[PDB]
This record gives C-alpha cells, structure tokens and sequence, in this order.
C-alpha cells in the first residue's frame, strides 16, 4: 500500500499543531500520478480524469487527464495552474502553509536555498534536535525519493507548445517544460492531454482547439484567444423544513468541464502499445 | 396558527431529542417525516394530541395545535 | 375599503388579510379608516417555496436573516406603493438600500419595524 | 427562543489575546495552549503561557501597605548568559517583526502582532492575502473577521483607559532609570510613549517602579533598576554592569540537615524601574 500522497508526507513538527492530512485515497493507486486527487485539487486546482481512446473490444487506451478548477473570471496568478520556478513562491502563499509543505514545494522547484533557510529556521525550534530534525529527515527523504523516481535520468515525442496556431513564433512552452523538474514534467504529461495523437501515420484529433496555455509564468488555464471558457462548479435549520408535500429530466447531461487539452503526441512505427 | 413551519420544527426536534435520549447513538430520524396540524375537534383525538399514521410510504405526525395551546 | 385595514400609528400603511399583504402608499395618505389593526410579526407570514420566488423591479432588504423585503409595486390604476413581504424570495436585479426610499415610507417603516420597547 | 430579546448575557471571558489563535486551514484543527490564569478579570491581557513563550516574562504579585494592596508585577525569565536579541524582553514596534519570527508562527498570530504593534500596512497585507488565499469566503473569512474583531475589541477596551491614564494628573508613572546619573536609562518615557496603548498597559502591569510616592509616603522597593528600556524595547539588562544571575530552577547532606524547613529567599529577578506617583489610594 505505497502511499504516493505527496503533500501528505507532512508532519506538524509543532506540538500544538496537528496535521489531519485528509487527502484522497487514490494515492494507493500505482498510477502515473505521484500526487493523488485531493492534493492535486488543493494545490493545483486540477481534478483527475481519464479519457478513453480505443474502447471497442479489448483495446482500452485510456489516456489520463485532469480538469480546470478555474472559472472564467480568474486571471494572472489566480489562473496559473502550475507556476514556474520563478513565480511559484509568489503564486503559492508559502507563508500560509506548513513549513514541511513549503519544503516539499521548494524541493519540487529545486529551491535549495529555500530548503536551507527552512531547516535553518527549524534549527531554533524548542524540540529541534529531538524530533524536528527527525521530521526534516523523513520529509526530505520522502520528497527526494519521489523526485528521483519521477526524473527519468536517474538510476517521448510529446510536444506541448506545438499546437498553437496564430502564435507569432517561438513556442518555448516545451523549453519551460524541459526546465521543469522530473516530477513537474511527469505531472504535466499525466494531467495534460495532447490535442492530437499520431500513431504510425494515423492522426486523431480530440479537440478543435487546445484549452491550456503554457508560458514563462507556467501552466495557465487560459484560452489561446478570446474570453475564458465557462467553468462552473446537517444541523437541522428552520429553513431546512420543507413546505407542503407537493425540464429535460429524461436526457443525459454533457459535462460542463474544461479538461486539459493541449499538445501533440507523436508515436513511431510502434503499434497499439498496450503493456 | 399560520406558521406551521415552526410548529413542525419544534415537534420534530422534541421527538428526535426523546428518541436520542432513548438511543443516544442516534442523532437523526432516518426516514423523512410528514406533519399536519389539525384545527378542529372532529379532526382531533382526545388524549393523544400528537399521533402518527403512515401514508403507506412514510410516516405523518398529526398535531392538535389547539390542544397544545390550551395546555400551555 | 373593507378589503384592508389601516395599521395603527401609520397614515399610509394598510394590511389586506385575504391577500396577507402589508402595503405602504408611496406618496399618498389613507383616509376614512374607522378601524385600525396593531402591527404584529404574524402578519408577515413567511412564504414557503422550494425554489426562491423570483422578484422584479426595485427590491430592498429589511432583514436578511428573516427574509424580509420591500418590493416596489404600482397598483394597476397607477398607485405607487411598496409591499412588505417575508419569505423565500430572490431578486432578479441588484437589491437596493433603504436609504433610497423617501422619508415618508422610511418613517412608516421605522414605526412598523422598530419594536416600541 | 429562551433568552430575552438581546439582553447581553454575563459570563467569564478569556482575556489573553493569543487565545484567539486558530488555523486558517479549517481542515487543520489546532488548539492554542492557554494558562487558566487567562480567565481572571485582571489588568493582564495575556496568559502566563503566552507571556513566558513570547516575552520571556512571568507574572508575580507585590504586597503593598495597613490594608494589604497587591500590585501586579512580572519577573525575568532571562538567563544570565543570554545576549543581544535574547535580552529584548519586549521588542519595540521597530524590532518586534524581527524579534518575533513571523515566518515560524501562524498567520493569525502574525496578524495579532501586527495589530498589537500598530502596523496597519502589515495588517492590510495579511487581510488581502487571506482574501486571495484558500476558501476565504466559505469559513476562513469569518474566522479571520472573528479573530480581528476579538483583537480590536481588546484594544478598544484598553487604549481609551490607557490614554486617560497618560493624561491623568492623579496617577503618574515614569519608566526610566531613577538614577538620573546613568546612561542606560535615557528617554525611557519617550520610548514608552512610542509604544502602543495596549503595549503601554502591559508595560504598566509588568514593570513595577523602583519608588512609589503615595500622597506623602514614599516606598523604595529597590536601590537599583532590574531592567531598562531603549529603542529595541524592554531589555532585561542591568543598567550599571554585570547581568544578574537567573538560575531558572524550574520550568524550561549536612547542608539540607541544617537547611530543613527554613525560610528561603527566591532567586527570581522582578521588574523594578522608574518612578510612580499617586494621590489617595484609588484602590
Ligand atoms: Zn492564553
């Protein structure tokens, strides 16, 4: 039951503080995610989802994808989903979250200076050597192990900025994707669905226009142009008493979702690889 | 008499409180409950101002508000 | 008329029982009332409605906790006034501050609402 | 409903400001540690626990008299070998942000500090950040407003009386080194003025005067000052030279054979500084 619930490896080293860690069960799922649903929702405004591709008889290609939790009014920081290392400290209110979570974020973004600062500050906790350092070791080791696992360089033809028609030139969203950590890159791959999927000279289009944007600020739930997509969301009381006991009800509902649709995936001669 | 809402709320709250006092582990009443407030002698039953009867699908509580007012 | 009774201590406020309505003339005085009725919260019977009943035109909040509102209303014979209602209501447009109301209606409302402790 | 219309009820009230600390993350439950002393209706608006934790100070009583009057007084928890910033018993408005590790403690406590110390810019910054952080509207906004309202209520209770005391003629206090022939005293009164009204009240409740002139009688509790005030704030330093030894015997055979039940003088270091004057008793 490996709990991959990154951001649940958080221990309230302060005695007066107790960390509930009320986060989603799916962390025990040996999936491509390294962060389970509730952490994803809380810290990236994303909801996990799956997109079947071939589902006829036993070919069951089910590409994963997450959904915007950003309305059509948020902007700038409010709209940024996965901030860049240059702005994540600003987008996230690190000061408002526990120092262990701050350490996790700093490790993810490779902010070793912030890591050192946090451990230096913890140096001056009352029970520092007793258990604060133990908490530091546990959290740091868990985060480092997760990061190494994500990083492919440790001991394929998916392009995210290559969809954008009307762009002047440059792309570079893939440049920033490269600049991201292995964990962040794997998260982007796992949550963002390329708008196109080419298999051995066979192209499938899933959307007529990409839904996400990638730039220097990071990943943004913005549109390539135009206005933002519409994205909506016991203690018995006197009002809870109902009055006297006494319209397309018969039809199914199309979700009012905004799944992360952006990019082009190219697959070589390899056939319908289902391993 | 007009505000049947509050009468029903009070009656249900009292009933649930007694129910819990008998079953402390219970804090709700499960099946929804209906309520009616009689207003006439030919609608009230002596000696049982509050009573119950199912409509074959759910229980309805009958209240003799005039009798309650008279007692109080 | 016999359809309603003038509220005691008010020159422009009356209540229709069969309609269960409290009305305040915008700029007009009442006359001829041989009888009056003391105001009482029971008059503002809370309207029940599973979806909030929609309202239009000018709406003002009297007591958000008690879902009490004042609605601008003109009698079809073109008599301006306001209806004081209590119940599950919602406004189509933006709710408006009572200060917008004239001193006449405001005085009547103060008399009707602030308990005479 | 049961209670009379409105009719503000009467009960006890926790008085230490820090009792209102709560985790803005509603999903994270937190309980602040409060000493029961907080529930005494006295001049102290901080409980013993918070006082010791944040200011390094412990409450204490000084009997005064025929009729035994009890004057509130705090005492050092500062050790002998502590130096520099450690000696700041109560930081000034220009140093509290540094002395207190805002980063290391909770946002609610940071707001409490930026309220006590008159830092409207920091208070506004915290308020706006909380407005744009987490589910502010759902319950975090109400929690923040509750904490802010409690702090503001305490401050509004204190500051008017503090100002009246400042301009008061009958009661006069002078927080400085009564040994005017000294250099570590300085414009202690000016610094005390610089402090906030609530902070001034705390200083009054904590630091006892070296002398006290009641009407015509003067009582000299010390021939020396046990603490000083400078720009940094209230400093647990000896104005004339070596620091006083503070054993700190608790909290953070022939000898006894002779020293059986036997009166023992405490090693505590109470706070004695400045001159105080009063007309009549006012008690
Ligand atoms: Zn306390």
């Amino acid at each position: 039951r490996v709990n991959r619930c990154i951001f649940a490896s958080i221990v309230s080293f302060d005695a007066c503080i107790t960390y509930k860690s009320p986060c989603s069960p799916d962390a025990y799922h040996d999936d491509g995610w390294f962060i389970c649903n509730n952490h994803l929702i809380k810290r990236f405004k994303m909801s996990k989802m799956v997109l079947p591709i071939f589902d006829e008889d036993d070919n069951q290609f089910k590409m994963t994808i997450a959904r915007h939790l950003v309305g059509n009014k948020e902007r700038g920081i409010k709209r940024i989903l996965i901030p860049s290392a240059t702005n994540y400290q600003d987008v996230f209110n690190l000061n408002s979250m526990m120092q262990a979570e701050q350490l996790i974020f700093h490790l993810i973004y490779n902010n070793e200076n912030a890591v050192n600062t946090i451990c230096d500050n913890l140096k001056y906790t009352e029970g520092f050597t007793s258990n604060t350092q133990r908490v530091i070791h546990s959290v740091y080791a868990t985060t480092k192990s997760i990061l190494d696992t994500t990083n492919p360089n440790t001991f394929e033809l998916r392009f995210f900025d290559v969809t954008n028609a009307r762009a002047l030139r440059g792309g570079a969203g893939d440049q920033l994707f490269n600049n991201y950590s292995g964990f962040l890159q794997n998260l982007i791959r796992r949550a963002v669905a390329p708008e196109y999927l080419q298999i051995d000279t066979e192209e499938l289009r899933f959307r007529n226009c990409a839904t996400c944007i990638i730039d220097e600020t990071g990943l943004v739930a913005s549109v390539p142009d135009g206005p933002e997509l519409y994205n909506p969301i016991n203690r018995l009381q006197i009002r809870n008493v109902l009055k006297f006991e006494g319209t397309l009800s018969g039809y199914e509902e199309y979700p009012t979702y905004v799944p992360l649709f952006l990019g082009y995936q190219i697959i070589n001669s390899e056939n319908n690889f289902l391993r | 008499k007009a505000d049947t809402r509050q009468i029903a709320a009070v009656v249900f709250s009292t009933l649930a409180f007694i129910h819990n006092r008998f079953h402390p582990l219970v804090t709700n009443f499960t099946n929804k409950m209906e309520f009616v407030v009689t207003e006439t002698n030919d609608t009230s039953i002596p000696g049982e101002p509050i009573l119950f009867t199912e409509n074959e699908g759910v229980l309805l509580c009958s209240v003799d508000r005039p009798s309650i007012v008279k007692m109080l | 008329s016999k359809d309603f009774l003038q509220l005691k201590g008010t020159m422009n406020a009356f209540y229709a029982p069969k309609q269960r309505i409290l009305s305040i003339l915008a700029v007009n005085r009442l006359f001829g009332a041989t009888e009056t009725i003391d105001f009482h919260p029971n008059l503002l019977v809370y309207r029940q409605s599973s979806p909030p009943v929609r309202l239009t035109g000018d709406v003002y909040v009297v007591d958000k906790n008690e879902k009490v509102f004042l609605v601008k209303h003109v009698f079809s014979n073109t008599v301006p006034a306001y209806l004081l209602i209590r119940g599950d209501y919602e406004s189509s447009s933006d709710l408006k501050s009572l200060r917008d109301l004239n001193p006449w209606v405001q005085n009547t409302l103060l008399k009707l609402l602030i308990p005479d402790s």
